[PDB]
């Protein structure tokens, strides 16, 4: 048994500092000089974890997420006998933030993993029917482990990028007939397209794309929208203790999708697609 | 300044009135930019030009200073007694208050008040509630029955001008939702029909 | 895969796309719980118990300005078609967070510093929308407990089934449909409290569905109010 | 690892209230007007949980227990290859009582489940050899989950009633040859007879059948006796921190069995047998 | 199924129905434990260690008027015919509760407010009756620790094997018999402390068995007393 | 009024005597309706018309006021020292007691008493035990050996009229079951044969 | 998730007592009269646990460890198809020491089990290729559970002795063809030789073999060396918060190995080999 | 089993027996961590974050004279050839203890009474020696955090492969070799901090290997110092 409790303040920011963060929002600009619709600088280092089948180290500002994949041969589920498996694990490592105690995934790491999982799944970006080796007898299980190494805000969007990047980076090895030969890369994980999650924080009267840690500490709530390149919405998650008007969500999605086009374009450049 | 309802049964989020009334803060009414909504299941009442919500619901008592309260002793600490007054907060009764002097070397055990004793006591401080048994009639309840009600229903058990208290008397109500005394059934009937006749 | 919209433009349970499942609401359902409620939407049934406000024994986990909401969404093992393991799943963990955070907006937690308010929800039958049915049962249980709230929370899942925007999904629709979007709000305050989409929708469909959800929500909200008022009026 | 500790007082009742509870025991009557040998009002709502294979909502006074069953096809244990399985799970839900924290079954929920399990098992009421589909290859596993929703005292006896009622209410679906077709109810769980548990609380000089929550808070100990309709004793469990004389148990069993006849009669009326 | 009562009216180990297995009791068995004991009944062997009374660090879990008894019944993985998983089972959880509650009646816990008394029991060999052997080892370990008690606790399982009431069951009898009824008491005080029946008996058989258990208990009680006295007399 | 036993070795639940004796409460004797039973492994002793049980068993010391005790410093708190006196309760030594004045600004560290220091001290309060080192000879143990025994065996280590203390002296016993000084072996021999010759 | 923290003092010994423990070290002698290179008195009671397949109750001074084995038939791991299994479990029972709370193995019990496991494994004393019944289809799994009953210091070395003794004491039962017949002891567990672990505590300027509890409470660190009779080092583990010079380890190994010869000789006498 | 020493006297990765894998050290790697470092030895890569000194909320677990070191060694699931379950294993539990105790000797914990210093280590790639790479990353992360230490800790595994004493093992060597002996020290202080041997060696080989490990350690130590100095010089 288990239970969701209101947390303490993990980043109590001073009343003085709240005003400084917002007071250039008039000009459409934030603390770090960037626009309300801008993402922070992004780097994606593919193959960072050399023993992963695929990996991506995502740096989105001061947020750092390392995703890695490991493929195994499994019997498929008797109900999904013509599909392989995706298992998404997100961990908020005690390295990432001062108040992160070591333990099993908490509700936030769990929430993160499930939102990433469903974005990846419901996008049809990873078509699991492609991961069959022998129908009804053997399939690929893709373990996607997403490890947040530095908590700098908007961890979800970085997790999605690292996840997609890790999957695109995933090597498939030759199957010999029953066993995997890792001396032979026979392919890469077949993805239809990238996905991106775009998080919009509600802060005072303003909507802020890609909240940093300070913005996250002062925001009323955020809502994340996931897109594929055709700009189908492929996941939405409102998060945080505060509410949002119907118009906030309407406008957040409009702003989210607008950013998605650019974020997807930069993701593709990082992926080499 | 307009009121939307007569003496109506009201619910959380229910619009009561629009305009700037000079209503004292109430936990049963939420004011948003000149609209007033009920925060509780309650009875909407208009009092002079102002209005209120009488909560019909609530198991808890909210501590207020100088409330005569009747509480159940839960724990006996080194320097006092931890007391249940049916609030979100445990009340504390200093031994020094009860005794009117210092707590002597290895003194007491549970002779003044034990665990499971009822106490009649006033709330001397609250901003956890600190109790006092200084006044007369305050102290350990020796005898009789202590009946429990919704603290929210206490004013109805007393009645305007003691009118309800008198009709139970001839046939002690604390703010606590506890009454030190069939009397039980008539009180349960006022709990379940406070909103009627 | 079953046909979700049938030739007569109707759904698998005979409903129109803009039509709600039958709702049944009971209050004062448990003796011990400070407040309680059973909420039925079609064949989805939740029970909620509220305890509090009460002091929070793990005192270092209490808040100095605020009550802590402690919320549990849980499904009984026999609420589903196949037996659900009683040990909390990741879904239940996520939904407990999402439901808590829904209630965070409504409950006037500033009224009770360093207390806890416990909201325990059990899904007795799961036939789609149980996070929302749980949430609304929680809302009603809180009102039943006399705990001050901004507003009641009403919610429905809208979605897409064979390209048709539908209000209040079945399990068949949730399982086999293209989109499932639970939304909950404080309707009188114009405020969204829970908002998730699982599946896939074009932005236009998203906005069509959002609009339909508000219409269903306003109906459910009226029934919540009427249900709370029923024992007094 | 794990350990049994003396608990705190979950219902500290006032010294004043203790006297009121007992002081009509002279007249053979309790607080609620009922006799020392009387059970509280009982309702049993069969099929309350519509997605359970069988269910029963038991209201015994203010005690509310919902039991539900779920049948699965399993390989039998290699040692019991000609029997199906009964797995009994009792949970004391945090909804049931103010001090019930959410978690895995504690020692009381566990004790409850095992006492119910053994009453059901040792009664021979559920003959597991009847639950075989194909001997040594496939059998029915009956998951009996018993969820206490309102803790009003004598939870054990309500759990036993709900358990028996749930089992009697259990639909068996057609097996097609390897798979269960739930569109076809081919039978009902085969039970030989009902069982009942009868709990007798030791309170002062008195023996009280079916203790309410107040009586439970003041009792020295209780002892529960399980009966089948032929009045074989089919389980006994002494519970509580206090002891009982040899004569208390002798007399409790005599009083228990006397009540069992009536309780079984009313159970059968609720079951339709 | 084996024949439990043989043609010569005797049991599988050669005993009469009214006959106890051999008992062996050692005290002062561990250096560190404030009190300790090994109790052997036939091939069932338990060791018990007592620590206390001692202050109880989880101070909010301490009792203001009373010592808290903290009791652990546990079986080693190699105490049984097949390996028992060392992680505590539900049986061990239940038996720990039942054994604690047995000791609750005997230990003069009011003497030590807000302290804990720890009673740790390990079954080294399980051949039926180990909850009782553990309980009696606990009792003896407490007496060995100088912790004041109402009385020692003596216990036996009686039962029914091929329709015959038998005293002090084997594992064969416990496994294959019709009834298994462990009973423990403070014999000088006439008080029952543990009482369970697993299986099935007519009320008359129940009372016959109850009577036989008291006779065995009084013998065991005498050996407990003699064992405690042996290092001084 | 009858006694069942001579100077006998006794065990929990063992009947000692029947009838109404005016015995002061003892933790080693349980009275039930005019029967008296031992609560411990002990030695039954008849003293004048009354009787007692001398416990032969017990690792713990039970705090009593004005007992000269020798304890081991466990923790050093902000305003005092937490002290192990081999009891179910940790003893506390106020710094103000030791110092005989206020605890000054940023004063001390462990100069008076550190962790691992033995202290000779009296029990000034117990109803947790509060210690005092006011009297002479009380304070930190600079030198010598501190030997541990069953606190239950202390009276035997001292002896009636110091007779046992004297026969160890020529060849400081605290109530604590601790003695500040081969002397060790003779004490272990009195622990293991207190009930004999 | 999990984490290693600096522990509190479980045996705070007085400053006065520290001096007494060491102050005969000049003479090459300890508190208990024994030499700095001496082990405490050792007894090994074989077959102490009658329902274990093999067992040994080790008393090394006031340290008491009971090891027991249980053999099961298993499929071997697909990677070790020509070997059986050894699973080593060490538990520090709450009976053993006042501050041992009941729970799952902590890092010390775990450390102990792994050091014993690797000593047994890396010694080649138990050759797992001998535990095959049918190659690639069925092998013996040896569950070695080592339960510390009395914590008197140098628990590791006692665990190793009890472990080795338990294994040597292990009965192998006849396999009938698929099932184990326990009425027929067909053999004993095949061991090449005994192993011993020798623990050397660093105390002030001195090296102390087989530290008692008091010595352990005052030592800077210990280092344990495992030997087989040919005096190959077969495991080493430095333990404790303190460091050791290169020369301390050099000298500890020289002293360890010297003691090993004698300890092995006495072990063999206890084993009957 | 692969040939570990090849005909040309060399190893599987082309190294001589006395030769180290390439080392790469980065400091100031994380924003939030008070101190941090990535340590690469060949294909073994660890990252370490240090937080502290900070007050220790479980105040009864704090030390009155000392900071508590709280150390976590953990491997990512994709650090290994086959996926490692993310739930901590017994190996990780043991290694966390061994690494903590290594740091206990170096960290000047007496400086910060009743505080905790948290040292979190993640192995991103495991190709042998990761406990040491983690330990050295921890050391460097502590120095990076400005936490006073006796000395840096440098470490290597030596071992035996086809009877040849080798410095700084591969995974192939660790898996298939005869001996694997990780050693860590405070090199300037002549003090060993971690010392384990898994496998088998004659005493002479043990001492040969010990000697070789010190030579590798002194090289690594120089690179640690140079790496810490690089951002200032
Ligand atoms: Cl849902
Ligand atoms: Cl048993
Ligand atoms: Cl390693
Ligand atoms: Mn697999
Ligand atoms: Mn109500
Ligand atoms: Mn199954
Ligand atoms: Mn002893
Ligand atoms: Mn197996
Ligand atoms: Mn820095």
């Amino acid at each position: 048994g288990h239970m969701s409790s209101t947390p303490s303040n993990q980043n109590i920011i001073p009343i003085i500092k709240k005003e400084s963060i917002v007071s250039l929002f008039e000009k459409g600009i934030r603390q770090d000089g960037r626009k309300l619709t801008d993402y922070r600088p992004l780097s994606i280092t593919l193959d960072y974890a050399k023993k992963a089948d695929g990996s991506a180290l995502v740096k989105l500002g001061t947020t750092m997420v390392l995703a890695g994949t490991k493929l195994e041969i499994d019997k498929p589920y008797e109900d999904t006998p013509n599909q392989g498996n995706l298992i998404v694990n997100v961990e908020l490592l005690p390295l990432a933030y001062e108040t992160f105690e070591p333990g099993p995934p908490d509700e936030n790491a769990i929430e993160l993993a499930r939102v990433v999982d469903r974005s990846l799944r419901d996008s049809k970006a990873l078509d699991l029917t492609k991961l069959v080796i022998e129908p009804g007898k053997s399939v690929w299980t893709v373990w996607l482990d997403v490890y947040v190494l530095d908590y700098g805000g908007n961890v979800l969007d970085a997790c999605t990028l690292a996840s997609v990047a890790a999957l695109y980076n995933t090597k498939v090895y030759k199957v010999e007939q029953i066993s995997v030969n890792k001396n032979e890369v026979v392919g890469k994980l077949p993805l239809n397209y990238p996905v991106v999650t775009i998080s919009v924080a509600k802060v005072d009267k303003y909507l802020v794309v890609d909240p940093d840690l300070d913005e996250e500490s002062i925001m009323d709530a955020k809502i994340s929208f996931s897109y594929t390149p055709d700009l189908k919405i492929v996941g939405i998650q409102k998060s945080g203790k505060g509410s949002m008007s119907l118009q906030d969500i309407d406008q957040a999605e409009n702003t989210a999708r607008s950013t998605a086009v650019k974020l997807l374009e930069e993701l593709k450049k990082h992926l080499g697609i | 300044k307009i009121v939307l309802q007569p003496r109506s049964i009201v619910v959380p989020g229910e619009l009561l009135a629009e305009g700037e009334f000079q209503i004292p803060w109430s936990p049963y009414i939420l004011k948003i930019n000149s609209k007033y909504y009920s925060t509780v299941v309650g009875l909407f009442d208009v009092k002079d030009t102002q209005f209120e919500v009488i909560p019909l619901e609530g198991s808890f008592y909210y501590p207020k200073i100088n409330d005569i309260v009747i509480g159940l002793v839960e724990d006996v600490e080194i320097y006092g007694w931890v007391v249940d007054i049916k609030a979100p907060y445990k009340a504390y009764l200093p031994a020094s208050n009860l005794l009117g002097r210092s707590i002597n070397v290895g003194e007491d055990l549970r002779r003044y008040l034990d665990v499971g004793d009822y106490v009649i006591a006033r709330i001397e401080n609250f901003d956890d509630p600190v109790l006092s048994v200084k006044g007369k009639d305050l102290g350990r309840v020796s005898n009789g029955i202590v009946i429990d009600i919704m603290p929210v229903k206490v004013p109805r058990v007393i009645g305007k001008n003691k009118s309800m208290y008198e009709t139970l008397t001839s046939k002690f109500v604390a703010n606590n939702g506890r009454i030190w005394a069939i009397l039980i059934e008539a009180i349960r009937k006022i709990e379940n029909e406070s909103h009627i006749k | 895969r079953p046909k979700l919209i049938l030739d007569d433009g109707k759904r698998t349970d005979g409903r129109k796309p803009d039509e709600l499942r039958s709702i049944k609401i009971e209050l004062g359902v448990l003796k011990n719980a400070d407040g309680s409620a059973i909420f039925e939407m079609g064949n989805t049934k939740a029970i909620a118990a509220v305890y509090g406000p009460k002091e929070m024994h793990p005192r270092h986990l209490s808040l100095p300005d605020r009550a802590v909401l402690r919320v549990r969404y849980h499904m009984t093992p026999f609420s589903t078609d196949e037996r659900k393991n009683p040990a909390p799943s990741r879904r239940e963990i996520e939904l407990s967070k999402v439901i808590r955070e829904a209630l965070e907006s409504a409950v006037l937690v500033e009224l009770f510093p360093r207390t806890a308010i416990d909201v325990f929800t059990e899904i007795l039958q799961a036939d789609a929308g149980s996070r929302l049915v749980s949430l609304m049962a929680a809302s009603l249980a809180l009102a039943d407990a006399g705990i001050p709230m901004r507003d009641l929370i009403a919610g429905v899942a809208v979605g897409k089934a064979d390209g048709v925007i539908i209000l209040d999904l079945n399990e068949t629709e949730a399982m086999w449909g293209e989109a499932d979007m639970p939304i909950a709000m404080m309707p009188s305050l114009n405020q969204v409290t829970l908002f998730q989409l699982n599946g896939s929708m074009t932005p236009d469909e998203f906005r069509q569905a959002f609009d339909l959800a508000v219409k269903g929500i306003n109906i459910i909200y009226n029934l919540e109010r009427e249900a709370l008022k029923s024992k007094y009026v």
